[PDB]
RNA sequence: GUGAACCGGAUUGCCGUCAGGAAAUUAGGUGCGCUUAGCAGUAUUCCCCACGCUGUGGG
């Protein structure tokens, strides 16, 4: 009984008019952070059950969250879609009562459940941010001449292929080698989005500082086979990457 | 020990105190002209009157046939220029004739002034004439603060209906009988953002801001509508909203 | 008043009147000391009342 | 036992009171220009009015 | 800081302040009579206390009463400002 | 007066339309128009950040709006009641002479936000006068300190000693 | 923006400026009198309906 | 207590009554915003917790 439903962002029209969608969009921690508010807590709505406060995330309560940015239902409109699940109810008419310039159309919510079977063929799509756990060799400064110490920095480093490698079978043996671990198996699956996601932080007389927030995207669809139907239940409303709460493990139960 | 009350009042257009030739009445301050009301005018004014009439009371206050009563009132000057004006009346026949007008077909006079008005009390010879009764003397004291508060000049009233209130009485129970009347040798020219008695009353308080530097204070304004002094500095001892909490709290200090 | 009336047929009714029943008479045109002006919201009648109804309740918690 | 009547009457541009030259009564209240009614012409429009006719009693005349 | 760079009547992005009082000014500044605002609402809050009379005591948006018509006002700044200083 | 010049500078400086845009706004408030709100954010704002000594909001406001109707070149010691008040001087004494003075009179008994319309009609006279140079800076700050009395006063006896000459 | 044909300097252009224009749906209204138009030409009937007809054909083709 | 002390200038009242600012009027003639561009075939991805340091609890 898991909680799917759309939020639609419209993403075109009119240039000279400013739309604060565009900008919303462009950065993950302003979704991450209107759709985290989107389940409130409930002492609050008790207390103020107008969205009329400045708010602050201790009263809020905190839930392994997830969306999924996509966008193009064509058919002469084109239109961006947000694809959300997490475990507690959200509401709708809380969240965007003063925010109907975000979207483009009212947001819909059905009832949705999902099943499994053993050997069952299956269409999904993913993303996984492309991260290698990695000893690098430090690199500061960089003027005019390479200055380097000893210390090996410790961080995730993208994912990188040999020169005789093209990227579309390198994230397919990547997909190949995750899929027995995770519990299911593929015969193929096709890239078409590797690219850059760039954002930004805020955090705690004080100031705000700006760092471009880095994530190797990787965005793929079509066609997968499972192993056994208990393997799956565990992997949906969780993620099966990295950046988990950023919007990067929906799993798309499309049985077909 | 002195009590001083220095009270602020607007009085809407009306004449209050006439002269000889029906002018309100007229005094000089600060180099110009301001409106006046005669001591002796407010003084039967608070006598005489039923809202003062609820050894002998109200003669010590006033005197009556060596008295030399302990609250005696200054001349009321205006804190700013006076503007006296030109009333033009007619009395109609009331009859059909084949003229019309038939009254005097003079003209009145009249002024609206924002006054300050000195008062002072000296408690000890108002015990001393009252033979030692300070019950009774407090209980006339805060009678004339009662009655001051609440009545107007009964001069022309009839035709001009002028009964405004007092927006601020400061009492203090200073040393040396002091008037405030050097606070308005500037005449209050009024600005768009604040009124005539806000000006007043913070001209007051500016000059109370001095003197202190080169005794207490008891700010009275009703519901605390005119604050003396827009500050939080130590200027009034006490900001009192009502008139009876103000007249409790100056009895309670004197006894 | 019979002014000008034919000129200027002037026969607006009030749109307030207080009948306070007191033994000592009020004078609430120190409520108009401070001129009123024009607000975008509300109009002049009800800018006047407040400012009416601002002093009769500063003098009732006053005198 | 003192009635009071505290009335807020707004008016149509109009002249009900006029001076020797013909120019509405003003007078200074608050250290402003304010517009002015007499109170004689109150006074009369009351006295005048078609709620006094059975209630008249008076005549103020030279003849 | 407390408002997390997030606007208080429709919690966008923020990137301003606004005042809510005058009393204290200039420099004079005690941080529980600022509102945290977004660029697209204080253009809005400015555009409607201009001329409203506000005298001292600004559009406070954490009352529900000076609420309803910043919306209706907030509509048309996006409808025709040309967005290219 | 720092503030005030770089006002009228910048409002000689600005183009056909957006003395248009401004044109049309005459005569309302800034809060129903966005491009009028706009045009004076733009060209208030900043000079309210770079100078202390900034006009107040409405009578910025008026001056603007009056600037673009009118649209008279500044000029030193070309205050209203000299141009006006010399002008005062070729008129019918008995008659017409104190209806223009009661126009010019009635000036001294407005706030700021009517203020635009008993000014533009003396403006209109002035323009119909072919008048071309307005002391806009000297305008704009005795409005802006409209406050007191002896400004009304100076602005009174100059007119009285342009009508004596 | 007006732009300078001979390039004896850079890219510059020579005049800039902003022209203004509108577009609109007009609700026109015209009047004739027939008897003062027949007063004015002295009695000239047939001028008279001439000028009405001319300037009925005027309003519609003539912008 | 100092030519001082005690000490109202009182009340009676509609300016009113007559009025079209009126007739006449093109704001026109002149005008290119325009020259540069993969949202992505990778070589540090800004990190807090953790694996024999390449899985793992997420800002
Ligand atoms: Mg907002």
């Amino acid at each position: 009984m898991i909680y799917l439903s759309r939020l639609l962002i419209d993403t075109g029209g009119n240039p000279d008019r400013p739309r604060p969608g565009r900008k919303w969009l462009d950065n993950i921690y302003n979704v991450h952070r209107r759709l985290s508010m989107a389940f409130p807590s409930g002492l609050r709505r008790e207390q103020d059950p107008h969205f009329l406060k400045p708010f602050s995330p201790n009263d809020f309560q905190k839930t392994p969250f997830l969306f999924r940015v996509d966008n193009n239902i064509d058919g002469n409109d084109k239109r961006a879609i947000i694809i959300v699940q997490s475990v507690l109810e959200p509401d709708w008419d809380y969240c965007f009562q003063n925010a109907l310039d975000f979207l483009a159309a009212p947001p819909e919510t059905k009832e949705y459940n999902p099943e499994f079977k053993a050997g069952q063929l299956l269409r999904f799509r993913l993303r996984v941010n492309a991260s290698v756990r990695r000893h690098i060799p430090e690199m500061v400064q960089q003027d005019g001449q390479t200055i380097e110490t000893g210390k090996i920095l410790h961080k995730r480093v993208s994912l990188t292929w040999d020169a005789s490698s093209t990227p579309d079978q390198a994230l397919a043996d990547w997909l190949a080698a995750k899929s027995p671990k995770l519990g299911f198996t593929l015969q193929r699956c096709e890239l078409l989005q590797l690219g850059w996601v760039y954002g930004s932080k805020p955090e705690p007389w004080r100031e705000h500082k700006y760092n471009p927030l880095r994530f190797r995207a990787a965005l793929l669809e079509g066609v997968l086979e499972v192993d056994d139907p208990k393997l799956f239940l565990k992997t949906l409303s969780s993620g099966i990457g990295k950046a988990k709460s950023f919007g990067f493990g929906l799993l798309s139960v499309l049985p077909i | 020990m002195l009590i001083e009350i220095h009270m602020i009042q607007n009085h809407s257009p009306a004449n209050l105190n006439r002269d000889d030739l029906g002018a309100p009445k007229t005094c000089y301050f600060g180099g110009v002209l301001r409106s006046r009301i005669s001591s002796q005018c407010i003084k039967r004014s608070i006598r005489t009157s039923n809202d003062f009439k609820a050894l002998a009371p109200d003669i010590a206050l006033c005197g009556r046939m060596t008295v030399e009563a302990a609250l005696q009132v200054a001349h009321a000057i205006s804190t700013h220029i006076a503007r006296p004006e030109i009333d033009y009346f007619v009395a109609a026949d009331d009859v059909p004739g084949e003229d019309a007008g038939a009254g005097h077909i003079g003209e009145s006079m009249f002024a609206s002034a924002c006054f300050y008005k000195y008062f002072s009390i000296d408690w000890e010879q108002l015990v001393k004439n009252l033979k030692g009764d300070t019950n009774l003397a407090a209980h006339t004291v805060g009678a004339f603060l009662l009655a001051a508060a609440k009545t107007n000049p009964s001069g022309k009233q009839n035709s001009f209906a002028a009964h405004n209130y007092p927006d601020g009485i400061l009492v203090e129970f200073k040393n040396s009988p002091i008037s405030y009347a050097n606070a308005f040798v500037r005449p209050v020219s009024v600005v768009k953002e604040s009124d005539l008695v806000e000006q007043s009353i913070g001209q007051l308080s500016n000059y109370v801001n001095d003197i202190r530097l080169g005794v207490i204070g008891f700010w009275f304004s009703p519901n605390n509508r005119y604050p003396l002094g827009y500050k939080h500095s130590k200027l009034a001892s006490r900001n009192i909203g009502n008139l009876n909490e103000l007249v409790g709290a100056v009895l309670d200090y004197i006894g | 008043p019979s002014g000008k009336q034919n000129s200027f047929a002037a026969h607006n009714y009030p749109d307030g009147i207080l009948v306070e029943f007191k033994n000592s008479p009020i004078s609430y045109a120190n409520a108009f000391v401070r001129p009123v002006s024009v607000v975008k919201e509300s109009d002049l009648v009800e800018q006047s009342i407040g400012q009416l109804s601002n002093y009769v309740n500063d003098i009732r918690l006053g005198y | 036992m003192l009635i009071e009547i505290h009335m807020i009457q707004n008016h149509s541009p109009a002249n009900l009171n006029r001076d020797d030259l013909g120019a509405p009564k003003t007078c200074y209240f608050g250290g402003v220009l304010r517009s002015r009614i007499s109170s004689q012409c109150i006074k009369r429009s009351i006295r005048t009015s078609n709620d006094f006719k059975a209630l008249l009693g008076g005549v103020r005349t030279r003849r | 800081v407390m408002d997390h760079a997030a606007c208080m009547v429709c919690k966008a992005p923020a990137t301003t302040v606004q005042h809510v009082n005058y009393r204290r000014a200039g420099g004079k500044e005690i941080p529980e009579d600022l509102r945290a605002l977004c660029r697209l609402c204080h253009d809005a809050c400015t555009m409607l206390e201009y001329g409203s009379g506000m005298t001292t005591n600004r559009i406070d948006p954490c009352d529900p009463i000076w609420r309803e018509r910043i919306l209706a006002k907030r509509k048309e700044i996006v409808e025709f400002r040309s967005r290219g200083r | 007066n720092r503030g005030t010049v770089d006002f009228i500078a910048s409002l000689e400086n600005l183009k056909e339309g957006d003395l248009g845009i401004l044109r049309k706004l005459r005569g309302a408030r800034l809060d129903e128009k966005l491009p009028g709100f706009d045009l004076f954010s733009a060209l208030w704002w900043p000079l309210r950040q770079k100078n202390q000594r900034a006009p107040k909001r409405e009578v910025a406001w008026l001056i603007a709006k009056l600037f673009a109707e009118f649209r008279f070149e500044q000029r030193e010691g070309a205050t209203l009641p000299i141009l006006m008040g010399g002008i005062c001087r070729k008129l019918e004494p008995k008659k017409e002479l104190p209806r223009v003075l009661a126009r010019f009179d009635q000036l001294a008994s407005l706030d700021i936000m009517q203020m635009e319309e008993p000014l533009s009609v003396i403006m209109g006279i002035l323009r119909k006068h072919q008048q071309v140079c307005l002391d806009w800076v000297g305008l704009t700050d005795v409005l802006s300190f409209w406050e007191q009395e002896p400004v009304k006063r100076e602005w009174s006896d100059s007119f009285i000693k342009a009508y004596k000459i």
